[PDB]
């Protein structure tokens, strides 16, 4: 009966604080350490690597039909991130996360997320690109969760740490200057995680029936983006009250708004596409849309690319056409897509088929 | 009844 | 100096190349690294490494040279570390080595700047122990290091050189012998000199001593 | 240069929380307690001198060494002398051991030396007796294991067996020989302790022996020292330590100090701001040091620690050793120590002696103000030139024992206070050492102190021993030392990080220890701690928080003063705080403050209910280690009503029904650690 | 066996190491003193094993007393 009674090992590691020494300089603030050493060397490898891509920019992107290699999973991809600066191409599917490269072009890891059966991991994210990364991944249901030595050489899988968000499927927003991660889905609210202080800040109010599609944000100039299943886009500051949070609620489309999309700059400008497969850029100050594009009819899913303004569309008759923002052809590779990924920096476009099969292209 | 003598 | 970070690059690459893998040519490897200034911790460890194996006379002469040379960045504990190992090893070869050039040359290498780490216990017992070494030349040298060190740590070696003026003094005093008085006294002289704490109490028997050396009836 | 990007961004989830599992460090088997004081209850002072006619033996020079307890016996007529050496002798000892009972046997016969020896076994039943023998006035020890004493009428020297010497004497034990042949009787003593191990199956490690000499050995008959040569060493080494001084050639080094100038050295032994007491207080810290540095551990423990009287004997030993070796002898020991004569810090002695009476001349003749030695100064100096670069487990430093020592006085224990925290801090194998060197009972005896300047130090120190032994919480609520740290904890003035370790201090003090939580609730701590509650520093509200609740862990009476001061309501601040750890600090106490009820009626219940519902809603939370802790926060609750919740686990195959819905969602976690500890809560409940 | 041979550590063993080269006959003897002294110094000869070990295996000299008591300060014991 009173053997139910656990007890934590909370106590007992908080008193190992007093064991451990205090009055002498961290091991960080060394300017001298191992360990500042080999980050201040993938800092200058980040730098190189940010540079480099920026160069192949400038030259003005040409056709795009380089292969750089072709494997296949043991699932289905589903989502496809790339690691920003350490060649890492993480491709989850229902359960799994493999983690290939396209370098050596080797197969480097292989997780069990941990969730059942019934659930699907949707979005999937980058914690702490620059240095010593995590994982971040969440599933359908709410579940969130994150990994650390994800594609190392003598370690194993290992959950950082894991909680439930909410309660489409699920839809994240990492923003790592900010330290904020904003879950969304079939609820009709927007949670702020903040992973510093690890609690739900603000719960924005969506105002709308539909399911949240897509899920985007800025820094600096607070702007929560967010597409709807409905068609509509709002968009939402979070300085403001919650009553008044609805900033613009403009609807120029109808269907599963498959990507919602805001870039980085100062003139910040939200790329959305619908199932029916139309971009109209929108700006954040304006009621009605500024340029239209109608691209593929039956689109599938899509990408959009950061720095350079790429987009990587997909479609149900095997089409993966690559136009510009402006509405200009580039290619139409001839092979449901259903997951497109541009680097943060490189030209880079990973596609994954129906079919078991992933890809990774390039611009020369 | 320590063993050093100690002045407090 | 327009490009003498690219004059560097290269010259560090090819030292580099040279002191990871003949003989007369890591001599001179070494006598450029620690010459001229550079932009090197792998260096100095690596350095280490060779003056413990070495049988050639040369090498050890001049991996000691370079070490205490490339040790002038010496608070965070990484370096402090590194300096330590380095100069405990340092230390080893001064005391230890047959050939008393080696010895003499490590010893007279180990100069001021480094005194926060010869001031430990460990580096100090090595230090008393050089201070009656086969060669004078070497035990002058120790003593005015020893010396150096009787403000850092008084504790151990206020006593031990207390220990030495008697043992300089009996000499002085009971050996009937022209050397042994000749270099008595000029070890006299450098006790004084480098540790005068010490000696200030003990100046009126140093003095009558010394006094009485003069109204003896050896140049 | 795109390199200020890099720098300036936050790292999130890397924290120790993420990174080091949430577990407590495994106690080391901390094995620094003295487990026995042993007491030496009573003395036996055995002198045969039979003052004036010398044994056939020893043929006596013409001036000779004749000084006996610091009295020539032949000035002062046969039998006064005798009596006068016993008076002497006996206060001596007094200076080491003041409280026990002496009984001199002056020129023994040996039905004399039975009942004195067997009435103190009789008195002192289990304790230790001292058996101390002066034979300089009769034949030297025989081959066959014997020790002579004389005949009722002073015309026979009569043998005694050590056998029956050790018979009559019992176990715990300790033997002073003072004779020529010394050790033949230690010899000859192991030897028939050997005997009678052999006979028992159909009194060794007990008894502890020393000897002025080795068995081949004659004590020196040199006209300046005593004949008591020994004997004095043991129980005036002072004296001879400074006589010893003046007669070897590093005198020349001190001119103007003879014999003469030592006699009226000013002081006493006691008061360590006089010139004697200085010395006396050096020589105390040497002897202490050379022991700590040469011996291994367990003999240092067992000779130097566990009773005064035999500590003191074998720290006045190590100084028999180095005079005696000077004249060709070899004093013996029982548990046999390695050589001590040519330790470093007997160079520090002689320069701390020479500095000291160099002063001699303007002491007393111009009556110049006695300048104090720089020894322990110097020592600091060096202990702190260790801590330096002495980061890890190489050699441990010299000076420790010095440390200790310094503690005693006021003059430089600031300082050592100081120097002695940032030892300890360097990590627990520190504390270890500086428990085992025995730092413990004098740390403890200055929280008696009002010296605000200690606070900072001591409130320090005992964090850091408390983190490793904790069993040290017996110790301090004995001494009513942990008023001491509720006085630190109640004081706005002092610093946010000490009394930070202050709120550990009472949280260990109080942990699982009805003595410690009886005593700190009395003085007052429920109130100290909720005025610290809403601090601008997150350790603090955390410890605060632990501390509050291990306070009222099955403790019925601090519950009801919590309530009083309503101190569950003040703790809801801290369950929407930032830091994670502060979240569950709080957690924990509020499970805590529920699980101690005993079955109370509405006042109890009805806390309980508004403590559930504010926990209950720390199930969507980010920190899966604030979700175990509110688990095992509503374990408690669970066992504390367990047939209510069996009443909704069986209905589902109403506060009642929402915890065990929490319990559900903490059941199906995405963290593996809480989904399996709710589970086993849950179905314990099943 | 009777003084303090600390101080004088390196005054004897670059001596007596030298013995062992420069002739053949005072080789048994000399280790002898040379074991004498290690056991006089203890861990104060550990700076020392290094050198002389390098002129050990030169010549083969394998002493009972002496490998017994550098193999007891390099590992922490002494009788």
């Amino acid at each position: 009966f009173i053997s139910a009674t656990v007890q934590t090992g909370f106590c007992d590691w908080s008193a190992r604080y007093f064991a451990q020494p205090v009055m002498k300089i961290p091991e960080e603030h060394d300017l001298e350490s191992q360990i500042r050493k080999e980050r201040e060397w993938r800092f200058l490898r980040n730098s190189r690597v940010r540079r480099q891509a920026q160069q192949v920019i400038q030259k003005g992107i040409t056709r795009l039909d380089d292969q750089i290699f072709l494997n296949r999973n043991p699932g289905v991809p589903s989502v496809v991130k790339f690691h920003p600066f350490t060649p890492c191409i993480a491709v989850a599917d229902k359960d799994s996360i493999c983690f290939w490269d396209w370098e050596k072009g080797e197969k480097l890891d292989y997780f069990h997320n941990g969730n059942p059966r019934y659930t699907r991991v949707t979005a999937m994210e980058y914690l702490n690109g620059q240095d010593c990364s995590l994982l971040l991944t969440a599933t359908d249901d709410g579940a969130i969760r994150v990994w650390k030595n994800f594609a190392d050489l003598e370690k194993n899988p290992e959950m950082v740490t894991a909680w439930q968000g909410l309660s489409a499927g699920m839809v994240v927003d990492w923003e790592q200057e900010t330290g904020l991660l904003m879950s969304s889905g079939d609820v009709r609210i927007v949670r702020i995680w903040d992973t510093d202080r690890e609690m739900k800040v603000q719960d924005i109010p969506t105002g709308a029936d539909s399911c949240v599609t897509s899920l985007s944000c800025d820094s600096h100039r607070s702007l929560i983006v967010a597409g709807l299943g409905d068609g509509s886009i709002r968009v939402y500051d979070r300085r403001m009250a919650l009553s008044e949070c609805r900033v613009m609620t403009y609807r120029e489309h109808t269907a599963w708004v498959v990507k919602a999309s805001l870039q980085k700059r100062p003139d910040g400008h939200i790329v959305s596409v619908s199932v029916n497969g139309d971009v109209r850029i929108f700006d954040p100050r304006m009621p009605e849309s500024v340029n239209v594009l109608q691209i593929v009819k039956g689109l599938t899913a899509l990408d959009i690319h950061p720095q350079a303004d790429l987009i990587a569309c997909g479609s149900v008759n095997q089409f993966t056409a690559i136009y510009n923002s402006s509405g200009e052809l580039i290619n139409n590779i001839k092979y449901a897509i259903s997951c497109l990924a541009f680097h943060p920096h490189w030209p880079h476009l990973a596609v994954g088929s129906n079919d078991y099969y992933i890809s990774v292209y390039s611009v020369e | 009844e320590s063993q050093f003598e100690m002045d407090i | 100096p327009q490009l003498k970070k690219d004059i560097q690059d290269g010259l560090l690459k090819m030292l580099s190349l040279v002191l990871m893998x003949x003989v007369g040519s890591i001599t001179l490897a070494l006598r450029t690294l620690g010459s001229f200034e550079f932009e090197l911790t792998q260096f100095v460890r690596h350095c280490a490494d060779h003056f413990l194996n070495s049988e050639h006379k040369e090498i050890r002469m001049e991996a000691a040279r370079t070490c205490s040379r490339l040790l002038t960045p010496s608070v965070s504990q990484t370096a402090v570390q590194v300096v330590a190992d380095v100069l405990s090893k340092l230390l080893v070869v001064g005391i230890t080595d047959p050939d008393p050039d080696i010895r003499y040359c490590v010893l007279a290498s180990l100069d001021e700047r480094f005194d926060a780490h010869l001031a430990q216990a460990e580096n100090l017992q090595a230090l008393f122990v050089a201070l009656n070494d086969q060669v004078f030349e070497i035990r002058e040298l120790a003593i005015c290091t020893v010396g150096r060190l009787s403000s850092m740590n008084p504790a151990f070696v206020m006593p031990f050189l207390r220990k030495m003026l008697i043992q300089i003094l009996t000499e002085l005093e009971h050996s009937g012998i022209g050397r042994i008085k000749e270099q008595s006294a000029r070890m006299l002289g450098h006790l004084v000199s480098n540790a005068p704490r010490l000696i200030r109490p003990y100046m009126e028997p140093i003095l009558k001593a010394l006094i009485l050396k003069l109204k003896d009836p050896n140049p | 240069e795109a390199d200020l990007t890099d720098w300036n961004l936050p790292l999130a989830f890397m924290k120790k929380r993420h990174c080091e599992k949430i577990e407590g460090s495994k106690s080391l088997a901390q094995s620094w307690r003295m487990k026995d004081r042993m007491k030496t209850v009573s003395v036996a002072l055995v002198l045969c001198l039979n003052v004036g006619v010398d044994p056939p033996d020893v043929v006596k020079t013409t001036p000779c060494a004749r000084l006996e307890c610091w009295i020539d016996p032949l000035s002062m007529g046969p039998q006064k002398a005798l009596e006068t050496i016993g008076a002497n002798l006996q206060k001596q000892y007094e200076n080491w051991q003041p409280r026990a009972r002496y009984k001199q046997s002056l020129d023994p016969t040996v039905d004399e030396v039975k009942k004195l020896c067997t009435s103190l076994r009789r008195n002192a039943k289990e304790e230790r007796v001292l058996f101390h023998y002066n034979g300089h006035g009769v034949p030297r020890p025989t081959v066959n294991g014997e020790v002579w004493v004389f005949n009722k009428n002073y015309t026979q020297y009569i043998p005694l067996s050590i056998y029956d010497l050790q018979t009559w004497m019992g176990s715990p034990s300790i033997f002073v020989y003072d004779c020529s042949n010394a050790g033949l009787i230690v010899k000859s003593f192991k030897q028939f302790a050997l005997q009678r191990e052999q006979e028992l199956e159909v009194s060794m490690k007990n008894c502890i022996q020393l000897a002025a000499c080795e068995a081949t050995e004659l004590l020196p008959m040199i006209p300046d020292l005593p004949a008591d040569l020994f004997t004095s060493c043991l129980t005036t080494p002072i004296k001879i330590a400074l006589r010893w001084f003046c007669m070897q050639k590093c005198v020349s080094l001190v001119p103007g100090v003879t014999l003469d100038l030592i006699e009226k050295i000013p002081g006493r032994l006691n008061d360590r701001r006089t010139p004697l007491g200085e010395l006396n207080w050096i020589f105390t810290a040497i002897t202490d040091t050379i022991a700590w540095n040469v011996l291994p551990r367990d003999l240092f423990q067992k000779l130097f620690r566990q009773d005064l009287l035999v500590a003191s004997l074998f720290r006045n030993f190590l100084l028999a050793e180095r005079i005696m070796r000077s004249y060709n002898c070899t004093p013996v020991s029982s548990p046999r120590l390695p050589p001590t004569y040519m330790h470093a810090m007997w160079q520090a002695w002689d320069l701390a002696v020479d500095i000291c009476l160099s002063q001699l001349p303007t002491i007393i003749e111009e009556g110049t103000a006695f300048r104090h030695s720089p020894f322990f100064a110097e020592q600091l100096t060096a202990f702190q030139v260790w801590l330096t670069m002495g980061v890890e487990n190489r050699n441990p430093p010299e000076q420790l024992p010095i440390v200790l020592q310094v503690l005693l006085s006021q003059v430089h224990r600031l300082r050592a206070l100081d120097l002695l925290g940032r030892f300890l801090d360097l990590g627990p194998w520190a504390v270890s050492l500086a428990l085992s060197v025995g730092i413990f009972p004098y740390v403890l005896k200055l929280l008696q102190s009002s010296a605000r300047e200690l606070r900072p130090l001591l409130v320090f120190i005992w964090a850091k021993i408390l983190a490793v032994d904790s069993s040290c919480q017996a110790d301090l609520v004995k001494d009513n030392g942990h008023k001491y740290f509720l006085s630190v904890l109640a004081d706005p003035y002092m610093p946010a990080e000490h009394r930070t370790m202050t709120a550990f201090i009472l949280a260990v003090i109080v942990n699982s220890y009805h003595t410690g939580q009886e005593a700190c609730l009395q003085g007052n701590l429920i109130a100290i701690c909720l005025e610290q509650l809403n601090d601008p520093h997150p350790l603090l509200r955390q410890w605060v928080a632990i501390c509050l609740g291990r306070i009222w862990q099955n403790f019925d009476s601090a519950r009801w003063c919590g309530v009083r001061d309503s101190a569950h309501e003040k703790l809801y601040s801290l369950l929407s705080d930032p830091i994670p750890e502060v979240r569950c600090a709080a957690v924990f106490a509020l499970g805590t403050f529920v699980g101690n009820s005993a079955e109370r009626t509405d006042h109890s219940t009805t806390i309980d209910h508004n403590v559930a519902m504010m926990l209950a809603q720390l199930v969507s939370d980010g920190s899966p280690m604030v979700r175990k802790e509110l688990v095992v926060a509503l374990s408690h609750l669970v066992v504390q009503y367990e047939s209510n919740f069996c009443t909704v686990a069986l209905q589902f195959i109403s506060v009642y029904t929402q915890i065990w819905r929490v319990l559900l969602h903490l059941a199906a976690d995405p963290y593996p650690e809480v989904s399996d500890v709710a589970m086993k809560v849950l179905n314990s409940i099943a | 066996e009777s003084l303090d041979f600390t101080d004088y550590a390196s005054r004897i063993i670059h001596p007596i190491v030298r013995t062992l080269d420069q002739s053949p006959e005072l080789r048994s003897t000399a280790m002898d003193t040379l074991s004498s002294l290690v056991f006089q110094l203890g861990k104060k000869y550990q700076i020392f094993i290094p050198m002389v070990n390098k002129v050990l295996v030169r010549h083969r000299i394998n002493h009972q007393r002496y490998d017994v008591l550098i193999c007891r300060i390099v590992k922490g014991y002494t009788l």
